[PDB]
């Protein structure tokens, strides 16, 4: 149950604070620096209520744990080098005791000149061919034009999060100016030869200091 | 501080050893995580000495004598398996936990091939092309003349297979300047066409 946020975008100099918040009643809580082959490095950690410990790298953060559930990282003057995915985690105590993460926030500090263009978001119809020769429909959901790299995209089948035969790229592919990521939705024939499946694309991302989201649909055939 | 492979390989069934080494830390407890895509790291086992059990994903832990290392055994690695594996080492009971620089497990499932290619289209952008390459192997396929391409692994419930699992493959780009083709070794040319 442990929460983090999802996705945040800053402007340098800018300053925020990442709130961590668990249910576990845990005395010891974390926040956790993941940069690309740098391992996971301690940012700030707490021992219980209103005690701080500053990590190794935590030059640019402060951190105020508030209470038992939730303990804050504050981003200060926020640079370029802040630009992490940050994992909060937390312990019933310090000690040979496994930690438990949240999912973790993608953070990415812009230039102060710099905007965040929302996805273009397209499912393609999938083959006949494909559908003829394999007995399966593979759904492509593509996500273009957009800045910064990070964005997030999920399928739903009739309202329910669907994970089976969901390909997913782990990683953007830089286009130019922007930025595409693609996601298959791999079904049988016989799911997908059904007018009443909503098949349902959804791309999160993070503009005008909000979260938000663009969903995209396609039905079955007959 | 605490070194590990950047990346492993293994198909599945197929067992892997995933090391760790840290020379000057001697260790008082040693943890190991794995971070599944979506996901924070999930913790698997810890120990103090010698060798012990892992209930998921199904293998050993075992430390070495001096306890300055390390070996994660994964005896059985499905897809489900692929992640970044993290060792955690604690130079002292009261001391401060270091973590590895990770180790990404790619889990390769047995596939037969059939390399299909085919070209998509989208009702929403109509000015756009997908290419699509599925059911290939991974190390014979040929999209030498792509770098924009993309590729993935899945899973399919069939009639007579519970699941399936197939390679994808994708590129796209605008309608005119898209050529939707591959090479795979035992199947000559692949090009896609439409309706």
């Amino acid at each position: 149950e442990i929460n983090q946020p999802s996705i945040l975008v800053l402007k340098e100099d800018e300053n925020a604070t990442l709130s961590c918040r668990q249910n576990d009643n845990h005395d010891y809580m974390s926040w956790y620096l993941q940069q690309p082959g740098k391992g996971l490095q301690l940012i700030y950690s707490s021992y219980g209520v209103k005690q701080e410990n500053k990590g190794d790298i935590h030059t640019g953060y402060e951190a105020k744990r508030s209470s038992q559930e939730v303990f804050h990282l504050d981003i200060i003057s926020a640079k370029k080098n802040h630009s992490a995915i940050y994992f909060c985690a937390s312990s019933s105590y310090k000690g040979n005791t496994p930690l438990n993460f949240g999912q973790g926030t993608r953070l990415t500090v812009l230039g102060k000149n710099s905007e965040i263009i929302e996805p273009d978001v397209v499912i393609f119809s999938p083959s006949k061919q494909e559908i003829q020769e394999k007995k399966k429909a593979t759904l492509v959901c593509l996500a273009s034009g957009f800045f910064p790299d990070h964005l997030n995209l999920v399928w739903k089948v009739n309202g329910v999060k669907r994970t089976e035969g969901v390909g997913t790229d782990e990683i953007s592919t830089s286009n130019g100016s922007t930025y595409s990521l693609t996601s298959r939705l791999r079904i049988s024939a016989q799911e997908w030869f059904n007018p009443l499946n909503r098949f349902e694309c959804i791309a999160n991302f993070f503009k005008n200091g909000t979260q938000q989201s663009i969903q995209k649909i396609i039905y079955g055939d007959t | 501080q605490v070194q590990q492979e950047p990346s492993a390989e293994t198909s599945e069934g197929t067992g892997i050893n995933i090391t760790c080494s840290h020379p000057s830390i001697q260790a008082y407890s040693i943890q190991w995580y794995r971070q599944l895509p979506g996901r924070g790291p999930a913790f698997l086992v810890s120990a103090v000495k010698g060798s012990k059990e892992v209930p998921d994903p199904e293998g050993r832990l075992s430390v070495s004598a001096d306890s300055r290392s390390s070996a994660l055994w994964l005896a059985r690695p499905r897809l489900g398996d692929a992640a970044v594996y993290y060792c955690a080492v604690r130079g002292s009971s009261y001391t401060k936990l270091t973590f590895g620089t990770g180790t990404r497990l790619s889990v390769q499932p047995h596939i037969t091939p059939s390399p299909s290619v085919y070209r998509l289209t989208s009702e929403d952008n109509k000015n756009l092309e997908m290419c699509l390459i599925t059911d290939y192997s991974p190390e014979k396929l040929d999209l030498s003349s792509v770098d924009s391409k993309t590729e993935t692994v899945v899973e399919v419930a069939t009639s007579e297979n519970k699941h399936e699992a197939s390679y994808l493959s994708t590129y796209w780009a605008k309608k005119d300047e898209m050529q939707c083709g591959a090479k795979h070794e035992g199947f000559g040319i692949l090009k896609g066409d439409d309706p």
